[PDB]
Formats: structure tokens, C-alpha cells, sequence
């Protein structure tokens, strides 16, 4: 089974250091060309460093001089050493097999990586419940508000994970405070409302915070 | 007459791809200096101060092709694919590096894939080292035992030189002469 | 230095059409080129590499060409499955290194289809905080392009509101819209009718869905 999993992302302050891990299954790291790229929130693709098969290291003109790509054989892992972290380093950190001519084929799920000044903030939870004037055989929304929370990522689930069919889980959005903000929202049936649960299963990795919130109709 | 024979170096019709470099031995000859034309010139180590006694022994010319940016990296110290697993030069090298476009005569408007060089390496050359293994190059846990595949590639990768790439990508021919200077009376 | 642009930036068409993204080059480059697809929230995926060839699994309605520094490539019947972000790569030989092309978003083309509204109101438990957010949704709509306009007893509000739009649907291509208001609690208290007002190309006039502060 032939995959790359990256970590070691998080929220860093500037001047920081940070150290990426890319563990490798199915193909010796010792052995081939690997590269880093990364992705800047909403940007393209940035290629960053690689190390060659015989061990060679080049780097992107931007990250000269405070990162470092380097290996361990016996834990066939790849690593990115970042030291004096700039805001602009804020990125998405994917690792890669490399194959040069033939294209980077294998790539790793990424990891986050956030610089900034501001300090960690878990979120509010609130319900967006169900309106009384909903349709009898209709369709009715309901869903959870995700409010004020740093940084990105924030993940949501229902019902465990046992309802996905008409979930909408929305882009955050950024507001004046430096605090991020989102809702996810389901459909379902009106006349489900009274009898099944619906719980929304928040998750902030960045500060440990994990809240469910059952969504019911509001009382009178 | 038995002028040494640079011009069978220079003038070849056909050039070697650079993972199999050609090596000329130059000896038991007499040397017609005969030079600006060359769009790379540069030696390395050549310090002397007295020029009347100078003597060039041990001189070999090799020679290959390779993409115009990677001429660079043949000169003492540099590190890249050319370098590191076709063709090295020591920290201490004496000689000098001569080179120069042959994208008329080394392109092919339906790319050239005549030449290559060595892609995959698990280890770099020692100077001057010159290594033709076809072998299978195995990247991962499997063997390979001979047969293409996942992880189990050709270690050789055409430059397909084309007219059209830009010039940094387009064929130069290189003639490395190197040679020790002694100082000896004839 | 070597820059490569794509183009077009964005682009929307029909399942079944045949699309065409160019990556032209600044300069002179080599003959090898690689075509990578972004899902949005995934990782890139290799399509093409040396200009034309096939990465192993991918479906052979995709092509790649080029030639001196105009490259492409091409799906030649376009599946609903080839919804992404396209980037061209090019692999220098000096500095050694990985330039991209900036992308080019693929979105699938559909039948208009109108959104459901739903408005929600603050929760009492936000409201204990000093704070009431209200939130707009529209639900499963085609094309992106809609209007929603709050209304707090009927004056029109500017500025104290924020939208954000899911990425296209996989089942139905078709966009969420979700619109948050923001308010005090004071200011909240000082208003009764909260309503959302809808314009859409699939709605012969606009929907409005609205509650009154306190009631049912
Ligand atoms: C190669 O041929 C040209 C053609 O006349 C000649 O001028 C030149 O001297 C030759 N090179 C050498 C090293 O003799």
C-alpha cells in the first residue's frame, strides 16, 4: 500500500521553528528524488525543496537559508526543517515522491501550517434550529454554527458520521475580530423532526476543543 | 607529421551521451595551438609563473553532450544529475572545460532521444568515474530481477533535444582536456 | 526567471464538450511537461507527463501536446468526475527547481436550478453572549451568481453582513450559499422582523423567508 503521511504542521509564531515529517510506505525515501510543495490558503502550487536519490538538496529562492530537507533511512521517513517561520510561509505542506521527467506521482494528504501572532481560540457551537413553519411531507433545514475560533481547521460530522447525504459544510470566513467563523447545515425530512436525533460533532484540533451539539426545535 | 589529434576530439561526427563519456588519450604527439568560438572556455588549476619550461603530461580528452545549463556543473566542486551520476571532476582538477551549441547538428525537430544520461543513482560518482550499468534501478523493497515496473525503472532518461527548447535546454557538445604541468626541459 | 501561464483562468463547461487548457511559457523551455488535477481539499494527482504520455490509471479522453512554448491539455469528452484545478509543471535545469502554472478551475455546466431558503434565527444561548448572529442559506442552486438581501423591518442592511459558497456538488453540481448577520444584543433587541431576500436566475420573482424576534 503506497502513501505518504505528513505532520508536524501547526500554529507557529513568527520567527518559529517547526520540523515537517513525511512518513513513506511502499517505496524506499533513500532511494528516490522527493520534493516538498506547498499551496498557500486559496494560491497555487509552490514547489519548495527536493533531495536527490544520491543526496543532493536544492531549494526555492524564498526558503533559502531557513529550511532544510533531509531523510532517515531506518524510519524511511523525509523531513523539512523550517526555522525563522514569515507570515508568508502560511501554507498547505505537501510531500511527494519524485520522479522527474516522469512527474511527481505519489503525494501525501498535506499539513497545515499557520504563522501568525494570534493565539489559539476554540469555538462556540450554536444551534440554527429547525423553523416551526417547516412543511409537513417537506423538506426542512437545520444545522450548527461554528463561531470564533484561530486557526483554521475546524471539522464537522453529524450524527457521528452515520448522516452525510445533504450535509453543506461552509467555507469559514474571516471576520474583524481575526476570528474565524462557519456553519454546516443539513436537510432533511420535516417529518423526521419530532423522532431522530441530529448532533453535530464539531472538531478543533488546534486547541483540543470537541463539542457536540444536539440540534432540536426551539420550545415554544 | 604526427600532430596530436585534437581535431579527431573536437570534430567528431558523433558525440557520446555523457553517462558513457568518451575518453582520448593524448600522447606521443606534437600540439598545433589553433584558437572566440567556444561558448564555454574556462581551466582550472593552470598557476604556473615560469612558462618556458612547461610541460603537459597525462593528457586526456573526454567529451559527451549535455543540456547548455548543465555545463556549469562540469567544474571542481559543483553537484546536480550530470555531476553527481554521469560525469565528475575532482575539488583538485587541472585542465580546462571547453564547450559549445550543437543544437544543428544534435536536435531533431521530432525531439532526439539518441542522447541520454544517467537519472537514477543510489550514490554519487567518484571523479572521473564512468559507470554504464543498464541494471534495473530498484526504488523500493521489491527486486526488480530484471523487469520494468512500479518502482523498478530504466536508470537512463533521454534529453529529447529539439530545436525548439530554449537554449539553456538545447544540446552542447564538451571536451574536458586534462593534464598535469610539470616543469621539465624537452 | 521562467514563468508559465495558463489559460483560460476559469472556465465552465458541459459533460460531454471538449475543453483545451494552454500553458504558455515565457521563455524557451524543455521538451518534457507534467499536467497535474486538484480536487478541491485533495492532494494534486498526475495526469500527463513528457507533454503527452499517460500517467498509469488515467482515462484515455485525456491528451496532452505541445511544442517550443505552447503546451496543452485536453479532455476530449468531458465526465462529471473531471470537475478540479489544472497545473502545468515544468522541471529546470538551472537553478534546479519546479516552476507551476497558476491554474485553471474546471466547473461543470448544468440546468439552472433554483435554491430553497432557509433563514435561522440567534440562538439564546449565543444571545447570553451579547451577540446575534442570523443566517441566510440557500440550498442547491445553479449558477453561482445570486443576491441575497437582509432586511431588518424592511430597511435594507449594508455592511454587517458575510457569505461564503460551498465548492460545486459531486451528485448534482449545483452551489450552497450561507449568509451570516451580525449584530449586538442591543441592536438585535431593538428590531422585530429579521427577513432574507432572495434573487436567483431560477426564481421567476425573489423568495423571502423572515421570523419575528420572540415569536413561536
Ligand atoms: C575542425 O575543423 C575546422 C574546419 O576547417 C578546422 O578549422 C579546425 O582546426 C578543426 N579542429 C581542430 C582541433 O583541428
Amino acid at each position: 500500500e503506497v502513501q505518504l503521511v505528513e505532520s508536524g504542521g501547526g500554529l507557529i509564531q513568527p520567527g518559529g521553528s517547526l520540523r515537517l515529517s513525511c512518513a513513506a510506505s511502499g517505496f524506499t525515501v533513500s532511494s528516490n528524488y522527493m520534493s516538498w510543495v506547498r499551496q498557500a490558503p486559496g494560491k497555487g502550487l509552490e514547489w519548495v525543496s527536493f533531495i536527490y536519490s544520491g543526496g543532493s538538496t536544492y531549494y526555492a529562492d524564498s526558503v533559502k537559508g531557513r529550511f532544510t530537507i533531509s531523510r532517515d533511512n531506518s524510519k524511511n521517513t523525509l523531513y523539512l526543517q523550517m526555522n525563522s517561520l514569515r507570515a508568508e510561509d502560511t501554507a498547505v505542506y505537501y510531500c511527494a515522491r519524485d520522479l522527474q521527467e516522469h512527474g511527481m506521482d505519489v503525494w501525501g494528504q498535506g499539513t497545515t501550517v499557520t504563522v501568525s501572532s494570534a493565539s489559539t481560540k476554540g469555538p462556540s457551537v450554536f444551534p440554527l434550529a429547525p423553523s416551526s413553519k417547516s412543511t409537513s411531507g417537506g423538506t426542512a433545514a437545520l444545522g450548527c454554527l461554528v463561531k470564533d475560533y484561530f486557526p483554521e481547521p475546524v471539522t464537522v460530522s453529524w450524527n457521528s458520521g452515520a448522516l452525510t447525504s445533504g450535509v453543506h459544510t461552509f467555507p469559514a470566513v474571516l471576520q474583524s475580530s481575526g476570528l474565524y467563523s462557519l456553519s454546516s447545515v443539513v436537510t432533511v425530512p420535516s417529518s423526521s423532526l419530532g423522532t431522530q436525533t441530529y448532533i453535530c460533532n464539531v472538531n478543533h484540533k488546534p486547541s483540543n476543543t470537541k463539542v457536540d451539539k444536539k440540534v432540536e426545535p426551539k420550545k415554544e | 607529421t604526427n600532430l596530436c589529434p585534437f581535431g579527431e576530439v573536437f570534430n567528431a561526427t558523433r558525440f557520446a551521451s555523457v553517462y558513457a563519456w568518451n575518453r582520448k588519450r593524448i600522447s606521443n604527439c606534437v600540439a598545433d595551438y589553433s584558437v572566440a568560438s567556444f561558448s564555454t572556455f574556462k581551466c582550472y588549476g593552470v598557476s604556473p609563473t615560469k612558462l618556458n619550461d612547461l610541460c603537459f603530461t597525462n593528457v586526456y580528452a573526454d567529451s559527451f553532450v549535455i543540456r547548455g545549463d548543465e555545463v556549469r556543473q562540469i567544474a571542481p566542486g559543483q553537484t546536480g544529475k550530470i555531476a553527481d551520476y554521469n560525469y565528475k571532476l575532482p575539488d583538485d582538477f587541472t585542465g580546462c572545460v571547453i564547450a559549445w551549441n550543437s543544437n544543428n547538428l544534435d536536435s531533431k525537430v521530432g525531439g532526439n532521444y539518441n542522447y541520454l544520461y544517467r537519472l537514477f543513482r543510489k550514490s554519487n560518482l567518484k571523479p572521473f568515474e564512468r559507470d554504464i550499468s543498464t541494471e534495473i534501478y530498484q526504488a523500493g523493497s521489491t527486486p526488480c530481477n530484471g523487469v520494468e515496473g512500479f518502482n523498478c525503472y530504466f536508470p537512463l532518461q533521454s534529453y529529447g533535444f529539439q530545436p525548439t527548447n530554449g537554449v539553456g535546454y538545447q544540446p552542447y557538445r564538451v571536451v574536458v582536456l586534462s593534464f598535469e604541468l610539470l616543469h621539465a626541459p624537452a | 526567471d521562467i514563468q508559465l501561464t495558463q489559460s483560460p483562468s476559469s472556465l465552465s463547461a458541459s459533460v460531454g464538450d471538449r475543453v483545451t487548457i494552454t500553458c504558455r511559457a515565457s521563455q524557451g523551455i524543455s521538451s518534457y511537461l507534467a499536467w497535474y488535477q486538484q480536487k478541491p481539499g485533495k492532494a494534486p494527482k498526475l495526469l500527463i507527463y513528457a507533454a503527452s504520455t499517460l500517467q498509469s490509471g488515467v482515462p484515455s479522453r485525456f491528451s496532452g501536446s505541445g511544442s517550443g512554448t505552447d503546451f496543452t491539455l485536453t479532455i476530449s469528452s468531458l465526465q462529471p468526475e473531471d470537475f478540479a484545478t489544472y497545473y502545468c509543471q515544468h522541471l529546470n535545469s538551472y537553478p534546479p527547481g519546479y516552476t507551476f502554472g497558476q491554474g485553471t478551475k474546471l466547473e461543470i455546466k448544468r440546468t439552472v436550478a433554483a435554491p430553497s431558503v432557509f433563514i435561522f434565527p440567534p440562538s439564546d444561548e449565543q444571545l447570553k453572549s451579547g451577540t446575534a448572529s442570523v443566517v441566510c442559506l440557500l440550498n442547491n442552486f445553479y449558477p453561482r451568481e445570486a443576491k441575497v438581501q437582509w432586511k431588518v423591518d424592511n430597511a435594507l442592511q449594508s455592511g454587517n453582513s458575510q457569505e461564503s459558497v460551498t465548492e460545486q456538488d459531486s451528485k448534482d453540481s449545483t452551489y450552497s450559499l450561507s449568509s451570516t448577520l451580525t449584530l449586538s444584543k442591543a441592536d438585535y433587541e431593538k428590531h422585530k422582523v429579521y427577513a432574507c431576500e432572495v434573487t436567483h436566475q431560477g426564481l421567476s420573482s425573489p423568495v423571502t423567508k423572515s421570523f419575528n424576534r420572540g415569536e413561536c
